[PDB]
């Protein structure tokens, strides 16, 4: 009695984009809602979903009070940068974790410091299996990921675990209750990709730009937020802006 | 990290 996430953007009647919190007032009618909007009329859930089929439309949410600091999950073209801008610009505010590797230590290495090295790549097997990672991969025939432990060190200490990781991962820590801030980074167009990235060719911008709505579909359940700006120090301010909102005590997770 | 850029990724089940 209902605040919902809304899963799209809607320019009709009240506006919203991907990832706001609406406050529902009224749900009787069948096709139209009456929604605040917690910093109008809008399309019913079985409205929206009628549009799409001929499914993204709204997420139930509710408020938590939580006592750990969320990690952060940067995605869409630009993360690289804005992670490295926050975690060099804000070294006491944001932590990153130690991952884990089957590979052998090399001379100069530092267990705990460069990885938390695993001595049998079938022990690091059994802990994948067992959900003890939020992401783990392959690389030259080894293994490496980041734990739901390593996060939640960092999480509890007081500071923003800055994670470079997929959407996949955003499931995995809300299973774990480290519920993430996810916010994607929505490109305007391949001009815009261009503009903000003169390295690319429009060739390579284009592609970049397909995968990023491709993401957007696949994992646009999963994200708290989606930024967009015309430059970059409009995306950076709109993702600490967002950071800090939904740093709570108090924030927002799913019914 | 060079290594852990340049990951394929495993799938977490379930």
């Amino acid at each position: 009695s209902l605040y919902v996430r809304a899963l799209f953007d809607y320019d009709p009647g009240l506006p919203f984009k991907h990832g706001d919190i609406l406050h529902v007032t009224n749900a009787s009618d069948d096709e139209w809602w009456q929604a605040r909007r917690v910093l109008g009329i809008v399309p019913s859930k079985r409205r929206w979903e009628r549009k799409m089929r001929a499914v993204l439309s709204y997420e139930a949410v509710q408020r938590l009070s939580i006592n750990y600091t969320r990690p952060v999950i940067i995605l869409g073209p630009l993360k690289d940068r804005i992670n490295d801008d926050l975690i060099s610009e804000y070294p006491d505010k944001f932590g990153s974790c130690v991952p884990h590797t089957t590979r052998p230590k090399r001379e100069y290495e530092v267990d705990g410091r460069d990885y938390h090295f695993v001595s049998s790549r079938e022990q690091m097997e059994r802990d994948i299996q067992n959900h003890l990672f939020i992401e783990a991969g392959q690389y030259n025939d080894n293994l490496y990921g980041t734990s739901v432990a390593s996060v939640r060190e960092v999480a509890e200490k007081g500071k923003h675990c800055i994670l470079d990781v997929s959407g996949n991962a955003i499931k995995r820590l809300q299973v774990a209750q480290l519920y993430p801030v996810a916010v994607f980074i929505k490109p305007k167009s391949v001009d815009s990709v261009m503009e903000m990235n003169r390295r690319m060719t429009e060739e390579q911008a284009k592609k970049t730009y397909e995968r990023a709505i491709k993401m957007e579909q696949e994992f646009g359940e999963y994200f708290t937020g989606v930024v967009q700006g015309d430059t970059i120090e409009e995306i950076y301010s709109k993702v600490k802006s967002m950071i800090w909102s939904q740093s709570g005590p108090t924030i927002w997770v799913p019914s | 990290r060079q290594d852990m850029e340049q990951l394929d990724l495993i799938k977490i089940t379930p």
